[PDB]
């Protein structure tokens, strides 16, 4: 619940270890996770919030000019000086022009010039740094087993909206009754800050990265203006016009906003209005579990003549809700659900509700079941059998293997080795992978970094047709691995 | 003593530039901040800006964007205000103060606090009234 | 200016789509097609660079397809 | 910005009142707040730093509290010379702002 | 967007400097250095590209100067 | 070709290829903008409102 | 989905407008190859100071 058709969701399998299950959830999806025990809960990450950022620069965007002062000297005795090139406020250049009698001076050379102008600003680019403290993430970890008002509603209080910051530790939550979970957080491998630059334009802000913000053009200035206007820059904006041979003169270039947002294509975006509300990024969780009883076990079989209220609503590869709304006497006790095969029984499905439990009276609880692949037969009733509902998940098992293949290649892409620590309790193999895969992804690093789409999918193809060219049978390493690398990474990034 | 000093009363035309200076006595003269606070009669305290001492750096609220100066004279210990573009908004009483040093230069939050914003070592205060 | 150096494979990305949502890739492709279909002397010259230099033909695909990308 | 909001505005006691004062943040200033006294068109004087100590020298009638965005100012027992316009004052992120001010008055 | 096709080889010139005056080819040589320098690692993988394929020295060159001016 | 202040002499093929709305010359009325994808762009994070 | 409030649990369209109002413009015209004049001055040597 809160996690139905928000598709992209993550299912987690096995607590084994003791309890320690490890997730990496993001602000995209979220985390659904089981046991044998300890009923399922929903991991969702909600905004984080980095607290106090630190100002490092200003650029200006458009500019205007003014008191517009020039000079020259003279041919070829005096190179031309001015007052007003003592500030640096004041931009200035010197060029050569022409000089003769008809100019008046003599000697009819080419002689020099300068001109300049005071350089006043508009609204600016006002980048920003945080450190990795002064920031938390907020995550709600709901759990399941009925509470109608709606399997989505991220609003509300069903599910305890905690906090995590680096300068805290264990993440203690508690629930009704059984939910003390506690959630060990490693915000430091996370977005990797002290690499980040959030950006404010006039309303919006972005999140780039610090060598490139560093090396942008369109004027410098540092954090320390209040009484600066000191832009030691201006070759890259206000552009001098020179006719063929006489006077020169100043221009505005203009403002630079949209050729701007057409530079910071290709990095996530955030509001930021609100001290910060930042957004799109993933953090990795280990998850320990003991402190969970199941909503009771402590109950009965109830008694029959059930209802169904809602309809049959399958959701994203066979995770089906049905809400259903007891009628009868019931002193709240739990629901005999079953996914059952045909007749000679051979039931083989699973509940995602584990032990679900009426409330106090008619109360609409609703249940999430994966059935097989095909036809299924979910009953809910027992004395007089009271209620059985067809169901043909149409599926595949070869289909789900090959989706949740692709699944792993997404994984492989976007989200980095925490997706090697994705999963969980693998011992030896797991640790080995993540391992090889961070010094191979730190080979294939910055280290073949920064091409485009056409450009990465362009050398995907020549490299691997050198490897198709087969020399001394090094054209795996190269040409099967680098091929399927490159291309199922070209075709998937950009997004 | 503890002490610090500023200068008399001034009135100054609207669009000149006034400077108001602040001398201290009593203390090593580096060893603290200086920092200049604003207050109009039928209004509260507003903080002006910062000065360093030790070294000179400076800065100012976005309200004084490029308004306002400070330097200092380390022989004498002295720090001068220089508020330009004077208006009819700008009569008011000023006053300069000590923040505790973060040694190097300024506008530190995290050593543990200023410790006073700034009544604790000031000085008698400067009326300043922009008039024709 | 600030009209290229696009922030484009410097990494930090998410699950979610960054800022331009796959147009950017589209507006290069689509305008150096443009570009290609404006001055097509250009292109016939890079093709009789492309037979006369390198030879073995994936050499030449390949040249080709560079001028025809070497434009700024 | 963060605006600091101060309450009540002004307030009229008696001589030897227990008296109290409210400030709130929009931001969290966990411990990065000041109180001072004023008297009027005088030279003032600093009353609690960090929000919960006194200055030596200050007499100890006076306290303050609280932790999170608000906070309370106290003075156990009011005194004649103790007419003075009060005002707290946030130190964090440094678009350093004070208090609107309090005035007393003596009944 | 208008932020390329920069109106450069369209012909059309004159006696005069027409309008940013010989600073925006300068511009375009030093903004692909910086990301050159920035970069190291395609410059590498390049440069290997270049030794592999062509294997003709002047090919090589040819291929390796294209695949650094290949960066949008 | 007229900006704000200044003025450009440009031939007509880059003038017609160029982006940024297309208007033509009769629409003291209109404003009737047939363009609009190469300017105003549509955030759609990762599931809801766009 | 029934969170949203619908039912079925799809991913359903959407759709998203706004009216587009224009600021300062780019103002481009044309001339035919005539109403147009060049100004020559043809100036003799042989004195004449100033
Ligand atoms: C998501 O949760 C909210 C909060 O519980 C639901 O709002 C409640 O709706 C029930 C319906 O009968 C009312 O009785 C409550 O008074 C509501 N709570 C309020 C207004 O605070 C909301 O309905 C849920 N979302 C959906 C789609 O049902
Ligand atoms: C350029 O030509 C003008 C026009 O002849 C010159 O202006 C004349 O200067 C003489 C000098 O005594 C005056 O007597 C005339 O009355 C001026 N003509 C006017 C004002 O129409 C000008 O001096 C020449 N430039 C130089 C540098 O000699
Ligand atoms: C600039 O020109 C204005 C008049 O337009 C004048 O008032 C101002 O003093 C001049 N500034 C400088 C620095 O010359």
């Amino acid at each position: 619940m809160r996690c139905i058709g928000i598709s992209n969701r993550d299912f987690v399998e096995g607590v084994s270890g003791g309890s320690w299950v490890d997730i990496v959830l993001e602000h995209g999806s979220c985390v659904t996770t089981m046991a044998k025990n300890k009923p399922t809960l929903d991991f969702e990450l909600i905004k984080t919030e980095a607290k106090h950022p630190a100002t490092l620069r200003k650029y200006c965007v458009e500019a205007k000019l003014t008191n517009t002062t020039t000079a020259s000297r003279c041919p070829t005795q005096g190179e031309p000086s001015l007052n007003e090139e003592q500030d640096k406020r004041f931009v200035c250049k010197h060029s050569m022009v022409d000089r003769g009698w008809g100019n008046g001076c003599g000697l009819f050379g080419k002689g020099g010039i300068v001109t300049c102008a005071m350089f006043t600003c508009k609204k600016n680019m006002e980048g920003k740094v945080v450190q990795p403290e002064n920031l938390e993430y907020t995550i709600v970890i709901t759990p399941h087993s009925g509470e109608e008002n709606a399997v989505g509603n991220d609003t509300g209080k069903h599910g305890k909206e905690i906090k995590v910051t680096p300068q805290s530790s264990i993440t203690e939550a508690e629930l009704t009754g059984y939910g003390t979970v506690t959630m060990e957080c490693s915000p430091r491998t996370g977005l990797d800050f002290n690499e980040m630059v959030l950006l404010q334009m006039e309303n919006k802000a972005w999140l780039v990265h610090r060598q490139w913000f560093l090396d942008l053009p369109l004027p410098w200035l540092p954090g320390a203006d209040t009484q600066g206007s000191n832009w030691i820059q201006k070759e890259t904006l206000v552009t001098f016009k020179n006719p063929h041979a006489k006077k020169q003169d100043v221009v505005v270039l203009g403002s630079q906003e949209g050729a701007m947002h057409t530079a910071l294509t290709g990095a996530t975006e955030i509001q930021m209005s609100s001290g910060n509300l930042l957004f799109t990024g993933h953090l990795k969780c280990r998850l320990r579990m003991d402190k969970l009883q199941l909503k009771g076990m402590s109950y009965s079989m109830c008694t029959g003549k059930f209802k169904v209220v809602k309809e049959i609503a399958e959701t994203q590869h066979g995770t089906i809700v049905i809400r259903v709304q007891y009628e009868g006497d019931g002193s709240p006790c739990k629901i005999p659900f079953e996914i059952m095969d045909l007749e000679k029984r051979h039931v083989l499905g699973r509940l995602i509700t584990v032990n679900p439990i009426v409330t106090e009276k008619d109360s609409p609880v609703n249940i999430e079941a994966e059935p097989p692949f095909g036809d299924s037969y979910i009953i809910i009733g027992v004395e007089p059998g009271q209620l059985k509902l067809s169901w043909f998940k149409k599926g595949s098992s070869i289909g789900q293997m090959f989706e949740t293949t692709m699944r792993g290649a997404k994984r492989m892409a976007i989200l980095g080795d925490t997706a090697w620590d994705f999963g969980s309790l693998g011992g030896v193999f797991t640790s080995i992978g993540k391992a090889l895969h961070q010094v191979f992804g730190a080979i294939y690093g910055a280290a073949f970094s920064g091409v485009s789409w056409t450009m990465k999918i362009l050398i995907g193809v020549v490299i691997t047709w050198i490897g198709m060219n087969s020399r001394s049978t090094s054209l795996s390493v190269s040409l099967v691995l680098v091929g399927v690398v490159t291309l199922y990474l070209g075709v998937m990034v950009q997004a | 003593e503890v002490q610090l000093v500023q200068s008399g009363p001034d009135v100054e035309k609207p669009g000149a530039s006034v400077k108001v200076s602040c001398k201290a006595s009593g203390y090593t003269f580096t060893s603290n901040y200086i920092h200049w606070v604003r207050q109009a009669p039928g209004q509260g305290l507003e903080w002006m800006g910062v000065i360093n001492p030790r070294g000179g750096s400076t800065a100012s609220a976005q309200k004084f964007q490029g308004r306002i100066t400070m330097t200092r004279d380390t022989s004498t210990s002295t720090v001068y205000m220089e508020l330009s573009s004077l208006r009819s908004d700008d009569t008011a009483v000023y006053y300069c103060a000590r923040g505790g040093r973060a040694l190097f230069y300024d506008s530190y939050t995290t050593p543990r606090d200023g410790g006073s914003w700034w009544f604790d070592p000031w000085g008698q205060g400067s009326l300043v009234t922009v008039s024709s | 200016s600030v009209a290229l150096v696009p922030h484009v494979g410097m990494g930090l990305e998410t699950r979610t789509e960054t800022w331009m949502s796959s147009e950017g890739a589209w507006k290069h492709a689509q305008r150096i097609e443009t570009w290609i279909l404006r001055h097509p002397g250009f292109t016939i010259m890079a093709a009789i660079l492309a037979y006369t230099i390198g030879t073995t033909y994936f050499q030449r695909v390949l040249i080709f397809i560079l001028l025809t990308a070497v434009t700024p | 910005d963060i605006q600091l909001t101060q309450s009540p505005s002004s307030l009229s006691a008696s001589v030897g009142d227990r008296v109290t004062f409210t400030c709130q943040a929009s931001q969290d200033i966990r411990k990065y707040l000041n109180w001072y006294q004023q008297k009027p068109g005088k030279a003032p004087k600093l009353l609690i730093y960090d929000a919960s100590n006194l200055k030596t020298g200050v007499p100890s009638r006076f306290s303050g509290s609280g932790s999170g965005t608000d906070f309370t100012f106290t003075i156990s027992s009011l005194q004649p010379e103790d007419v003075a316009t009060y005002y707290c004052q946030q130190f964090d992120d440094l678009p350093i702002t004070f208090g609107q001010g309090t005035r007393l008055q003596i009944k």
